[PDB]
């Protein structure tokens, strides 16, 4: 034993112990998920209410980088908020030599070579951080979930945290009963249902909701924060689902 | 080839009495032989109750009054809020003019 | 990141052991069996090609390579390593010497360019040494032919003949008995062949045996005519039909 | 700074270096010492660019003390040179070169002979019976091709040194206020203070 | 336990030890707190001295004009952190003629902590900071803690006993928010709060730091006898 | 981090000793000895190579006798890849030297300078030091005839006779015994391979387990010679002497 | 760069780097600093398990500095030379840019100052190494002793010893020298300082070395049979 | 083995902790301030009576209007010293000014945590910083390796410290003069102190606006002894 | 028992990291096949989306490294596109330098070479990944060269790698075995994929939907992966007879 002590040391089984507890601190921390709908993408998270003295709507989580792709994570949230300043300067980087906006698979390798290179050393910790993320290209909308290894896939719909299973869940029968697909204003209404489900595992405190999306007919392809009237109407439509 | 100098014109006279002190100048700038601006404020405030006035290239004089400016602000921060003395602005200056004694700032300074 | 292993990874013990040394020496004793023999007009180095798979080309995996027109290497222990030590070794022949003195380094002078490298990765801070142990055939106008050992500690020996690696002890033992100083190259790689069939298990032909020699001068081997004083590399590798051959007279 | 000349005896080496500093239109001091005292029997003469002669002269000086207390032994006059050319050789490749010529007059307690160096700032080193650097030569090697003999005392090196301060005091354009004479011999350096 | 022993080491339920003993640190601290209206934002502390011959250690420092905070840990990691500030809000103006948002100065604070917590060698920051400032969007109060986390608030407060004030300021959130246009009331209620904290000692003379920034106030600091009109 | 592999390689014991330094000491005690003998007109140094072979090729073969340059010499005791890296470092001095002053570097210059280098190894870097001890040979025109001897801690002392490596505690009482100041170089020869064929770990001492080396002034006027002996040459130093 | 840092606090507030590297001079043959009204005397153990030295050429224990000052140590001997050049270098580095000679008082601070330095440094270890340094100031007459130790610190001494069996040389020089008349001759000074030694020593044959400072940078190592003579006399007269 | 940069459980760093530890060992140094002055004393602790007391340098010069006690690990002292000097001078040679004690104090602090793996180690001594400047008048300040300084109006560190702060709590009010402060020090430092005072193994020194830093001699030491003798046997 | 942390030796001579980063390859529980044909390279590779939240578009380990090289993986897919990142960078900067493109036997090499500096450098660790390369390279034809964590790389006829390597190993040997040639006696690709996959399902014992395989071919020119469309059609073939 001592194979957990060090990270970038392959235990007996071949894994690598101090990811795995990176993968804990993720668990611990809020909701948030991603909904992958017609045109676009949706991002949703749980913020907790430690206190009345928080000021509401300003403690914001969600993050964007560049004008078109949208960040949220959950676990050590200043580990995200690093690799969010890394993503940005990816991007820039990429549009400074190439013109284009990054696309977002593109963007998706640049943030999992960046966590994989924080699994290769010892002088480093793993990132304690999944991160959901996606937007817009000229090929349309992307959806990406980034873990603790540098691991990431493309999603139909993604989900970290706590409430983690039930979100999982709820997302699993969006994709069954819509083959043909969901609609950028439905999947900000259903976004808004699923974190109110999923807020049954951290139900001892109370939440406030925030939402954001990307979709090429309603936000241009641009990041827009999900807010006023359009936000309250996914409020009223997530507290009618759970009563 | 590059001149990285320029002469903005302009004038300033200081003049020190019993118990005050005047520190005049123009607010014309120029290039050559054409107006830039009539009204362009030459001598400035610092703060600690001392003014000050760079003339000669503006660009320069415009940065040296900025970094003095910024002198004193962290002149209050690192000892204890002390009103920064005439003799001892002075002395500052000297080592902000000298640090570029190799690529001057091209101005003539009163305070 | 940064390298922050500034400090040796081998050190000496109580005894005066220097573990990482003698534990890459143990991994040289599990590798295969290579030889060498040095004869009158020549030299000869062998190996066996032990193969991790018939599916895999034997062929594409070179145990015996060429360092300079005149000389060659073959190892014992982890092959990897001794990739690496091969690249390293043409290049610093070129870099330390070629460059300097248009010509190639004698054996002795490039054996202890290698040695070194194989030395400092048994002192530099946070590396292991290399786990081989070389054999180096070479040729050169003032020294002759001559043959050479390098262990993973960076000390080298001439020999006359012997062995390395798994059956290194038995075959040190053949090579004693049979070895003289009016052995002929073809003398030469019949008892090589007769030492390195004793220690290898399963097929024994051309396919699954590596030799080379360091002989005569090959012009044929030159790729050009038209200057009298090239007349071509010494070192040669005998194909699977030169090995067949002479194991009908055997 | 303007002249220097070096003499090498039967039994020593005589440096004649001269005392006048100018800077601008107006002569500062007719008394300078072109001269520092490297060991107890080596003494170097120095002349060039205002500045570096002393700068130079001075490292040297504490190059050679440093060698002397190391090993606990004095470098021979040949050494010295060697390491002084090297210094100079180094220097007129580098960014800003150190513009000093040197003589350099020893007596080797070893092979007891007396031995003068003639080394410029490229590092052009010539061991020499007699020696200058600038203009000098040009006034006065006439009279040491005369009247130099190998085997000469010290007494006849000054009178042959006396008759070239003469010649460049008669024919020279500039008033370089004299020289002072210094003795390089087995018993070590001595100044000849009436001259 | 085996996993504390360097920043970089993660424990098998996920926790970062060394940032937690740095959490710690703040807890051994004096007590300070912070609140906020919509006009004014203000800094209590509670200054703790060594015995009766020495001073009162300094709780608040001045960043800008227009912010500052107050301190509770180890005094030389918030003089490196605020040292950081009073660049950066110095570079705002520099470069861009531009007063640094009080939200944009806690993102960096966020991001300079947590490049300590990441890495082999060094160590996290073992101070809590509370930064009080008035930019374009208004009055802010935000709680910097060392693992990173940057929160804005209406009123908060940090080191020993800082529940009882901050539970105070809970309940009292409705009528302090509404404190606007009166600099004195809304101190009195930072005064209320703060002696919450108190057991044993009560707020003197030489005892008590208070400072505010609002709309038309520079950020100023108030001590000594300055401070005896709220005792 | 890193800090867990680190052996510290640098540091004192509680009793003030260098732990990788006294550990280099004992592997250096199974090395081969190597003794040198000063005399009056020359240096001799003699060298037991450790269980060879017959089919080792002895006449191109070094692990033992130095040439550092003309005047000086070394006899290793110890990892031989470690006192090459040594060896063509004080090779370099030298040349160093003789560029920069045009004469002969003098033997304790040389030998201070390689003696430095193994001292830094044992005071900052992180590294194992040199597995090494010198016996140094040499001749300048200050002190004549000089032998001196390093080890791994960069200490160096001279010596009229010494041996290092293996038995040296035997080696150094038979010297001590035999040895006079008025000794010359035929008879040092003599004292030298005796005291290596009662010290010896094998059976016999033969020519093929043994590198030799004089520094004579036995060169044809006021000059000195290093002379490397031949394989033939120290079969017949053997029979002369007696010993087979 | 090896950055480790070798010398630490330990809970007890301790440098065992530092303690070490005192042990390490405990190790090392006994060095005896004594200064007269007029000289300072250093004397020197060599120990007798080392014969069949060249004594000719085999490093001396007392070094020069400079022509004026002098420095003998206690300790490793490798570690000493790297001090001895540092020193050596800064003498004539002082000269260089002050045209002074270094005082004594400096010279010792600056040698003690680079020890305290390895004592902070990462990746370095501490000297195990304490220093004598004796000398006279330019143009003054007056005598002058230090003693330096790995930690960095030092101080002048009326007489001092250091090295193995320091204790019992202390113990003779604490109740045989009295500072209201110190040794007023150069034979004085000599003699206590062999008298000292003898305590120790074993033999007073090849075992002891003894080296003279007077002002005006006049420094002069005595021979065996010039040392012998003085240990000859001492014994006579003991025998009463 | 562990960082040298390492928190506690409790939330303190390890080495700064220890380095106190190495100061609790050191001589006694105290320090008393008043209206007319600032007195500066140190317990010298000879090691041996062939040691040459007035060698012994633990009160430093480190301007005109600013002295320096110390106590620990006295090696340590010398570069923040160097410093100090040079911080002291350079804000002379930039503002046409004496530098004031606080800000002097806090750039010798700023020294304190530059450790890690900069230094390899916190430093294993503490100063007493006292001085003049127009704006605060007399200050007295205790520098530890920790970074912090906190302004006192008297102050012992080392050995005795405990027992003299102790005693320096019953003794000081703001009324004291330079001559009762000076014999105060002096008395203090003779119960704290293992050997019998005198003038040879403790030391004086004070700051006055007038003739700035001054190290008090032997002779005038031992007549402020003398002194303190007569009024202690008066009562 | 530190040389089990880092890559040093152990007292048996061997490097307990580098044996556990093999470990780690079957972590994925994939099954990878090459083959050769005459004209073609083919490789098949196990295809397992087990969460219905994935998108199995994105879901692959075959990996286009220039135009005529190919590679697939076998291991955790961070160090997988770790590898496949710096293969590209090493395939188009030799193109940059040496004016040709990157043979498959040299960039195998190189990759070997890095991999085996993994090995020796402490503050490095091994790829938990096998690398499997394949082209139709313009002087060697159709090759397969297989790189892994401990630096070994050669040359292959044919090869498997996976969990259940061995099964699918011995099936191939035992068709060369009476074959007796080097090689897939076949001019189509489209065939040499059939046989890929027949031989797949006869070693593994399972049968394959169009979404269970992934498919890479290597041709003269250049490296293309077959879309599950493609995949159907060779599946079709393949039951019809
Ligand atoms: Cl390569």
């Amino acid at each position: 034993t001592g194979y957990d002590l060090s990270n970038s040391v392959f235990s007996p089984d071949g894994r690598n112990f101090q990811v795995e507890y990176a993968v804990k601190a993720v668990e611990n921390g809020t909701t948030s998920i991603g909904i992958k709908c017609n045109d676009g993408v949706v991002f949703a998270v749980e913020k907790l209410i430690t206190s009345k003295l928080l000021v509401p709507q300003k403690n914001v989580k969600i993050q964007v980088v560049d004008r078109h792709i949208g960040c949220v994570y959950s676990g050590l949230i200043p580990d995200g908020r690093h690799l969010v300043n890394r993503g940005r300067e990816e991007a820039a980087s990429f549009k400074k030599l190439y013109k284009t906006p990054i696309p977002i698979p593109a963007f998706a390798d640049r943030l999992g070579q960046y966590v994989q290179a924080h699994t290769l050393y010892n002088s480093v910790r793993p990132f304690g951080v999944s991160t959901i993320f996606g937007g817009v290209d000229k090929n349309g909308a992307h959806l990406y979930m980034l873990e603790p290894s540098g691991s990431y896939w493309g999603y139909k719909g993604a989900a970290t945290g706590k409430g983690r299973q039930s979100a999982k869940a709820e997302l699993e029968k969006l994709v069954d009963h819509h083959p043909e697909g969901l609609s950028a204003r439905e999947a900000v209404k259903q976004a808004a249902k699923i974190i109110y489900l999923a807020h049954e595992d951290n139900k001892e405190k109370d939440f406030e909701l925030e939402i954001s999306w990307c979709s090429l007919s309603e936000t241009n392809g641009l990041h827009k924060f999900v807010k006023g009237d359009l936000l309250q109407e996914a409020i009223d439509f997530a507290q009618k689902e759970i009563n | 080839q590059f001149n990285p100098y320029g002469d903005n014109g302009g004038t300033i006279l200081g003049i020190a009495g019993e118990d005050f002190a005047v520190l005049a100048g123009d607010t014309r700038n120029i290039t050559d032989y054409s107006i830039n601006s009539r009204y362009e404020p030459k001598v400035f405030d610092c703060g600690d109750n001392i003014v000050m006035s760079a003339n000669g290239f503006a660009a320069d004089g415009d940065a040296l009054v900025k970094r003095f400016k910024n002198s004193v602000k962290w002149y209050h921060f690192d000892h204890n809020d002390k009103k920064l003395s005439i003799n001892s602005a002075a002395r500052n200056i000297q080592h902000l003019l000298y640090s570029r004694r190799f690529f001057p700032y091209y101005v003539y300074n009163i305070i | 990141m940064t390298d922050r292993y500034s400090f040796s990874l081998t050190t000496f013990s109580p005894s005066g052991k220097l573990g990482q040394i003698d534990y890459a020496l143990t991994a040289v004793k599990q590798g295969v069996t290579s030889l060498g023999i040095k004869a009158t007009n020549g030299v000869v180095i062998a190996t066996e090609k032990k193969s991790s798979s018939p599916l895999a080309m034997s062929e594409t995996l070179s145990k015996v390579s060429l360092l300079t027109p005149d000389i060659g290497a073959v190892y014992s222990g982890m092959g990897p390593d001794y990739r690496v030590l091969v690249d390293k070794s043409r290049k610093v022949a070129h870099t330390s010497y070629k460059r300097i003195y248009g010509e190639y380094p004698p054996t002795k002078l490039l054996v202890s360019e290698v040695a070194k490298i194989m030395q400092e990765a048994t002192q530099s801070g946070g590396v292991r040494p290399f786990g081989v142990s070389l054999l180096i055939a070479g040729h050169d106008e003032f020294n002759g032919f001559s043959l050479y050992q390098v262990d993973p500690s960076g000390s080298y020996f001439p020999w006359k003949a012997t062995a390395i690696g798994k059956g290194s002890v038995a075959a040190k033992t053949f090579l004693e008995k049979r070895w003289n100083d009016e052995l002929e190259l073809e003398d030469a790689i019949h008892i090589a062949l007769l030492t390195l069939k004793e220690s290898v298990e399963g097929e024994f032909n051309g396919d699954t045996i590596e030799l080379a020699i360091i002989g005569d001068e090959n012009p044929d081997l030159l790729g050009y005519t038209g200057i009298p004083t090239d007349k071509g590399p010494r070192f040669r590798k005998l194909t699977s039909q030169e090995i067949n051959d002479r194991l009908e007279a055997l | 700074m303007d002249i220097i000349l070096g003499i090498r005896v039967q039994d020593s080496v005589i440096l004649a270096s001269s005392k006048a500093v100018t800077r601008g239109i107006s002569v500062l001091k007719d008394s300078d010492d072109k001269t520092r005292q490297l060991s107890p029997h080596t003494l170097m003469s120095f002349a060039g660019e205002a500045g570096d002669t002393v700068q130079f002269a001075e490292y040297i000086q504490a190059n050679i003390q440093l060698y002397s207390i190391r090993e606990d032994y004095e470098l021979s006059p040949q050494a010295v040179s060697s390491f002084v050319r090297q210094e100079l050789a180094k220097s007129i490749r580098s960014r800003r070169p150190y513009q000093v010529n040197v003589l350099i007059g020893g007596y080797d307690k070893k092979k007891n002979k007396p031995e003068l160096y003639q080394i410029d700032y490229l590092g052009t080193k010539v061991e020499l019976p007699y020696g200058a650097h600038g203009y000098s030569g040009f006034y006065t090697f006439s009279l040491l091709d005369h009247h130099y003999r190998p085997d000469m005392t010290t007494e006849e090196g000054l009178d042959l040194l006396k008759l070239c301060v003469q010649e460049l005091e008669k024919r020279m354009p500039m008033d370089f206020k004299g020289v002072i004479v210094k003795i390089v011999d087995k018993d070590g350096i001595r100044q000849v203070d009436d001259f | 336990n085996n996993y504390d022993g360097d920043t970089v080491t993660f424990s098998p339920t996920g926790r970062l030890f060394q940032v937690e003993y740095a959490l710690e640190a703040i807890k051994q601290g004096s007590v300070t707190v912070g609140l906020r209206s919509n006009t004014h934002a203000v800094l209590v502390a509670l200054k703790r001295n060594a015995d009766e011959l020495s001073s009162y250690q300094k709780k608040i420092i001045k960043c800008d004009e227009h912010m500052g905070l107050s301190l509770a840990g180890l005094a030389p990691d918030a003089r490196v952190l605020s040292n950081y500030l009073r660049q950066q809000c110095n570079y705002s103006s520099l470069v861009f003629n531009r007063k640094l948002a009080v939200e944009r100065a806690g993102h960096l604070l966020c991001d300079k902590a947590q490049k300590n917590t990441q890495s082999y060698g060094g160590r996290p920051y073992g101070v809590g900071l509370l930064i009080i400032g008035y930019d374009k969007s208004g009055a802010h109060l935000l709680e910097f803690q060392p693992s990173g986390n940057v929160t804005e608030l209406y009123g908060t407060a940090i080191g020993a006993r800082s529940q009882g004030a901050k539970t105070y300021l809970e309940r009292t959130l409705d009528t302090f928010i509404k404190i606007d246009g009166n600099p004195d009331e809304l101190i009195k209620a930072g005064v209320e709060a703060i002696s919450q904290s108190l057991r044993d000692e009560s707020l003197t003379v030489d005892n008590l730091s208070i400072a505010i920034v609002g709309k038309d106030t520079p950020f100023t600091i108030y001590d000594g006898e300055a401070v005896a009109k709220y005792i | 981090g890193s800090r867990r592999y680190d052996s510290r390689t640098t540091i004192f014991s509680p009793e003030g000793r260098l732990y990788q330094v006294e550990y280099a000491l004992e592997s250096i005690s199974h090395a081969g000895t190597a003794i040198g003998i000063m005399a009056s007109d020359g240096i001799v140094l003699a060298a037991e190579r450790k269980v060879t072979s017959t089919l080792l090729e002895q006449d191109t073969s070094t692990e033992k006798l130095y040439k550092l340059n003309d005047k000086i010499a070394v006899a290793v005791a110890g990892l031989t890849a470690d006192a090459e890296i040594l060896i063509n470092t004080a090779r370099i001095h030298a040349q160093n030297y003789l560029k920069t002053y045009n004469e002969d570097i003098p033997v304790e210059i040389l030998v201070r300078r390689l003696s430095d280098i193994k001292q830094g190894y044992t005071q900052h870097g992180g590294l194992r030091p040199f597995g090494v001890s010198f016996i140094y040979a040499g001749y300048d025109d200050r002190y004549g005839y000089q032998l001196y001897t390093s080890n791994p801690s960069g200490n160096y002392t001279g010596w009229k006779a010494i041996s290092v490596g293996a038995n040296t505690s035997a080696a150094q009482t038979l010297l001590q015994m035999d040895y006079k100041d008025d000794m010359k170089v035929d008879d040092a020869i003599e004292l030298a391979l005796k005291t290596l064929s009662k010290t010896t770990d094998s059976s016999a001492l033969t020519y093929d387990r043994l590198e030799f080396a004089t520094i004579r002034k036995g060169a044809n006027d006021g000059e000195v010679y290093q002379k490397i002996f031949k394989p033939q040459e120290i079969k017949d130093i053997l029979v002369k002497t007696g010993i087979t | 760069g090896y950055d480790r840092a070798l010398s630490i606090f330990s809970p007890d507030g301790h440098i065992f780097q530092v303690e070490y590297a005192l042990e390490a001079v405990k190790r090392g043959t006994c060095a005896v600093g004594v200064k007269g009204k007029n000289c300072v005397v250093l004397g020197c153990e060599r120990r007798s398990t080392l014969k069949l030295q060249d004594t000719r050429i085999t490093p001396s224990k007392v070094s020069k500095i400079d022509s004026h000052v002098v420095l003998s140590f206690s300790g490793l001997n490798a570690d000493s030379r790297i001090l001895i050049e540092k020193a050596r270098v800064e003498a004539q580095s002082h000269r260089l840019t002050l045209e002074d000679p270094v005082t004594v008082e400096y010279l010792t601070r600056y040698v003690a100052g680079v020890q305290q330095r390895y004592t902070q440094s990462g990746g370095v270890r501490p000297f195990g190494v304490s220093t004598l340094i004796a000398g006279f100031d330019p143009r003054d007459d007056e005598p002058k002793l230090y003693q330096t130790e790995p930690s960095g610190i030092y101080s002048s001494w009326s007489a001092q010893t250091i090295g193995r069996n320091s204790k019992t040389v202390r113990e003779f020089l604490e109740k045989n020298y009295d500072r209201k008349e110190p040794p007023a001759t150069v034979e004085e000074c000599v003699k206590l300082t062999v008298r000292s030694l003898l305590e120790v020593v074993q033999t007073g044959a090849k075992n002891i070395e003894i080296t003279v400072v007077k002002p005006d940078s006049d420094i002069v190592a005595l021979s065996s049979e010039e040392i012998n003579q003085y240990v000859t006399q001492i014994e006579q007269e003991k025998q009463e | 083995d562990r960082g040298v940069s390492t928190f506690s459980p409790e939330g303190r760093l390890f080495q700064v902790e220890y380095s106190l530890e190495a100061i609790k060992l050191g001589s006694t140094a105290i320090g008393i301030a008043t209206k007319e002055g600032v007195v500066l004393g140190v317990e010298k602790r000879a090691t041996s009576p062939l040691l040459e007391s007035d060698s012994i340098e633990k009160i430093v010069e480190i301007d005109r209007h600013i002295g320096c006690a110390m106590s620990g690990l006295t090696a340590d002292a010398r570069s923040m010293i160097e410093h100090a000097r040079t911080a002291a001078v350079t804000h002379n040679l930039y503002y046409d000014e004496d530098i004031n004690v606080e800000s002097l104090t806090q750039s010798v602090c700023d020294l304190a945590l530059r450790f890690g793996e900069l230094m390899s180690r916190p430093f294993g001594v503490a100063l007493l910083i006292a001085g003049h400047d127009a704006d605060d008048g007399y200050q007295l300040f205790h520098a530890e390796p920790s970074g912090t300084f906190y302004r006192y109006n008297a102050k012992a560190i080392g050995s005795g410290s405990e027992g003299a702060q102790a005693e320096l709590l019953n003794e000081w009010h703001s009324s004291l003069t330079l001559k009762e402060a000076e014999l105060l020090v002096l008395k203090i430092l003779k119960q704290v102190m293992e050997e019998k005072l005198d003038e040879n193994n403790a030391q004086l020194s004070c700051i006055t606006k007038q003739d700035g830093f001054k190290i008090y001699d032997n002779e005038k030491t031992a007549e402020l002894i003398k002194e303190l003798k007569e009024k202690e046997a008066a009562e | 028992g530190y040389d089990r942390h880092i890559t040093i030796f152990s007292p048996e001579g061997r490097l307990y990291q580098v044996e556990y980063a093999f470990k780690a390859t079957n972590q994925t529980n994939i099954n990878s096949l090459a083959v050769r044909g005459k004209d073609c390279t083919v490789v098949i590779s196990q295809k397992k989306v087990p969460d219905k939240l994935l998108d199995p578009t994105t879901v692959s380990y075959i990996f286009c490294i220039s135009r005529t090289i190919g590679m697939v993986v076998n291991g955790p897919i961070p160090d997988a596109r770790n590898a496949a990142l710096r293969a590209k960078a090493e395939a188009a900067e030799f193109r940059y330098k040496y004016g040709y493109d990157m043979p498959c036997d040299v960039l195998a090499k190189r990759m070997a070479n890095l991999s085996q500096i993994y090995t020796q450098r402490a503050y490095m660790r091994p790829l938990g990944v096998i690398l499997t390369f394949v082209s139709v390279d313009e002087e060697l034809g159709p090759s397969i060269y297989k790189t892994d964590p401990a630096g070994y790389y050669v040359g292959y006829k044919a090869t498997a790698t996976g969990p259940k390597q061995q099964e699918i190993t011995t099936n191939l040997e035992n068709h060369f075995k009476k074959s007796k040639i080097d090689h897939i006696n076949e001019e189509s690709w489209e065939k040499v994929v059939e046989f890929a996959i027949t031989h797949m399902i006869d070693a593994l014992g399972t049968e394959f939907s169009k979404n269970d395989l992934e498919v890479g071919v290597a041709t003269k020119d250049k490296f293309f992966t077959l879309s599950a469309e493609n995949i159907e059609e060779r599946l079709v073939a393949i039951a019809e007879q």
